[PDB]
């Protein structure tokens, strides 16, 4: 959709991953 | 990186979905 | 009164040399200027040079640091090239440092009559400028060989900008409130500031450059805006603004509005818009917010892992 | 809303600083 | 009791608090304690949790996006020291977007050994005014702490505590408004006191239980063993993490882990101590695991993903330490008003070679390339686009690169290539042109004549005033005349005058500003060439704007058309002081 | 001289420029 910056990427990726989470290795 | 993927470009909503468990 | 230069190639150089070319309706011979400094100018080199209409040689400028518009040759228009530059040059910008308004060439309609035109340098000047003179000025038409470098010319200037209109111009005899369109780069965070700028101005024939140099001498009562705290949703982006204070009851303002945007270019800025009332320390600013771009960058970069 | 109270208000809304 | 509990890896904690048991017996961290990305939590999720055995994390602390967390207070009661071994950019602590964060907590916290702390865009962040940095740690400089709460709003930090003069008034110091900060004398500046004042033993890093008594100390200010603090690991006591002592067995344990399996570094030991991986110039023997320098060479060859490593800031360059050789290329980003140089010269310093091409590109802070202290080929086997091997773009304050009276660094292949550089005079980048041999082979350098070095004085001959002559408002000079090797490259003088009451004035920096106290530059067209090859046309200027009882600095500079040649670079005069005479 | 005296003769001397 648009460029994903900052704090919004932030957003962005927490909405895509609520309860999932994100990664790390 | 997701900077250069998502903010440097534009993610698909597959891209954020591969940083995710 | 026609002004013959008895040594055929006068410079200009300050406000005093200037002073020699007070009321020449016409210059014959060419001109050169390197204006490089002054104090209080009081638009002293517009005085002295706005008669000129006519310059028979080439018009040279070079080096020359304060000057930021060439609108002090208010009535300048016509270079006849009866004296070309080698080169066979008739209008030659030389690293002018700060020049960032060639001509107001709405209302501007100087033909520059034989021989090329020479632009190099000027970084502040547009390429957009340029390209308007040499048509405004019949030498790309006349097939000019004008040697205009795209590299070095508009470089680290905010050239070729987007529109921002104005939404909300609400007055009163002593405060302006105002609204402009939401603005961001593809990067939000590349937007450091807007930077409004307004000049009680009885006449809607203001620009942007006028009674402007680089020695400090201003115009314009410039008022620097922080960026509005950003919406996710595109269409909860408010309708950023300034309550811009202590004006004058039914004085009429020159405004407009610019944004103030870090390199990564993108940038977007108003018209002049006229509102009646009622009856350097910068590049440490613009490292500031690239760093702590930076960090935020390298951060995200870090701590979030593609799963493989 | 006054041009100022109004304006207070609008920097709530945009830049988050509020009275 | 110094360090009574557990040793624990980096920690990463993201998305759910049930991680932060792994903390639950920790005392020290080997490694990051990053803590970020638990938007789910409230302050309901904080209030029992806490991990008051925590003292010392090796490496950085990171917190990032945490919810509900208020205050450090609950979390690290009791830590005291980031030692920053590893940084996270140029950083030890690092608190980002808190959203929630009150007052920071970390009362005890007195030390942080190496890198600075960020404290960013905690909108809630109070107490942070009160913290006083010095005694934390010495790079107050570096420190970055900016749109928290107590940067955009009033705070209400009272807490009926020492009060310290780094402010302008005598503001008490407090972490929070329970929490006093604990300033300690200042002669004991690095290990702290009792509560009573009497000051620690010398190794007791921040604070200790009992004075001047080495096991009952709360950290170390150089190495941890057997329950107490030492100076340095006796054998045969290997230094392990620059912060502890293991015994052969323990490092030798450690090698066969990772030689049996994966995820690695051998722990080889060089130079009493233990180490990821052997140094360059040794190669491990016998399995011993002992480095023994090798008969030929065998440098560290360093191998750089995809053949590319941007160095960002600290940490990027710590991940070259010792790199002898680059198998990439290299690319230089520093970002930000602080300089870089100590930490760069220490990682990237030992770089003897670069195999790609060596790219410098919008570092701010950096005035110097000479971080670099053995760098001596850029074999440019890959190449920057344009086939360059040498690349510098845009670097805002880069003033020399290596000292071409001493160092010597050499191109194989590649081309140069310079711009923007406002303070690189073209003088340090002729001087490469020959020294890298890329003049020799002829090589097209992409070195713009006009942006590299037009904010700095670049005149590297003298102009002396041959003559002075001084009038109530007029000042006539001269000075020895000039010309480059071709007169035609010289475009003018230009004579610099400035009001100068105390003979103070420094010289002038090269960029031109017009501000109303600068210097009032004049340009002078050049004299006639004439007569003898004396030259004996030395040029003048008179000025008549000038005032009387005034004394003016007066210098003047050559200008001159820069080329291929390499060989103009104009001259200037110091500057000198002379003064109008005195009239009614 | 003169300032202006001899200035003018430095011009003449260097620069070639005379009244
Ligand atoms: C924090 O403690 C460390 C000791 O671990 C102190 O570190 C030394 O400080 C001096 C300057 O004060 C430096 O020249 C040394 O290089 C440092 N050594 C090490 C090993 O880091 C540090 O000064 C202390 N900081 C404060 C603010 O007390
Ligand atoms: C400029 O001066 C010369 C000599 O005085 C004269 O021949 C010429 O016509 C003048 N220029 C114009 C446009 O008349
Ligand atoms: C200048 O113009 C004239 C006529 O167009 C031409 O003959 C002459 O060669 C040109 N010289 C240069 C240097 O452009
Ligand atoms: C507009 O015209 C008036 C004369 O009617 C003049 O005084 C004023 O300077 C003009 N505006 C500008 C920007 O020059
Ligand atoms: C911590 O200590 C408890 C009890 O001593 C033990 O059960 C647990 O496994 C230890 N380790 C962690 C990571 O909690
Ligand atoms: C020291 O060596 C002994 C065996 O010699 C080993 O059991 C012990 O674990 C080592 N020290 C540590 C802290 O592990
Ligand atoms: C630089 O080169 C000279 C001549 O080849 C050599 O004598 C000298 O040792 C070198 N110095 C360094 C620091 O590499």
């Amino acid at each position: 959709n648009q460029h994903l910056c900052g704090s919004h990427l932030v957003e962005a990726l927490y909405l895509v991953c609520g309860e999932r989470g994100f990664f790390y290795t | 990186g997701i900077v250069e993927q998502c903010c440097t470009s534009i993610c698909s909503l597959y891209q954020l979905e591969n940083y995710c468990n | 009164k026609v002004c013959h230069l008895l040594e055929g190639e006068k410079t200009i150089d300050s406000v005093t040399s200037a002073q020699e070319l007070r009321g020449c309706t016409v210059i014959n011979g060419s001109l050169i200027i390197n204006i490089r400094g002054g104090n209080n100018l009081a638009a002293e080199l517009e005085a002295n040079l706005g008669l000129i209409e006519e310059i028979s040689g080439y018009l040279k400028i070079r080096r020359s640091y304060a000057l930021v518009s060439l609108s002090f040759f208010r009535k300048l228009r016509l270079i006849r090239g009866e004296t070309l530059e080698i080169g066979n040059y008739s209008f030659y910008a030389l690293d002018n440092q700060n020049l960032r308004q060639l001509w107001d060439w709405s209302k501007h309609n100087l033909t520059t009559t034989q021989g090329k035109l020479f632009f190099h340098y000027n970084p502040k000047l547009c390429l957009s400028e340029i390209h308007k003179m040499e048509e405004v000025s019949g030498t790309k038409g006349r097939q000019e060989r004008n040697d205009i470098a795209l590299k070095t010319n508009g470089d680290k200037a905010s050239c070729e900008n987007e529109l921002l209109k104005f939404s909300y111009i609400r007055t009163s005899f002593d405060k302006i409130l105002l609204r402009w369109e939401p603005y961001w780069p593809p990067d939000f965070r590349d937007l450091l500031g807007f930077m409004l700028f307004y000049k009680e101005a009885p006449y809607q024939n203001v620009t942007e450059f006028d009674g402007q140099d680089a020695c400090g001498s201003n115009s314009w009562t410039v008022v620097d805006i922080d960026p509005p705290l950003r919406s996710n949703d595109p269409k909860s982006q408010n309708h950023p603004g300034w309550l811009m204070r202590g004006l004058k009851p039914w004085t009429q303002y020159a405004i407009f509005v610019k944004t103030l945007v870090t390199f990564s270019t993108y940038g977007a800025k108003s018209d002049i818009i006229y509102v009646q009332t009622d009856a350097s320390q910068i590049l440490k600013e613009l490292e500031e917010s690239s760093f702590r771009k930076t960090f935020e960058d390298y951060l995200h970069n870090v701590v979030f892992v593609p799963r493989p | 809303x006054s041009l100022e109270e109004e304006w207070a208000q609008i920097e709530c809304e945009v830049y988050g600083r509020c009275p």
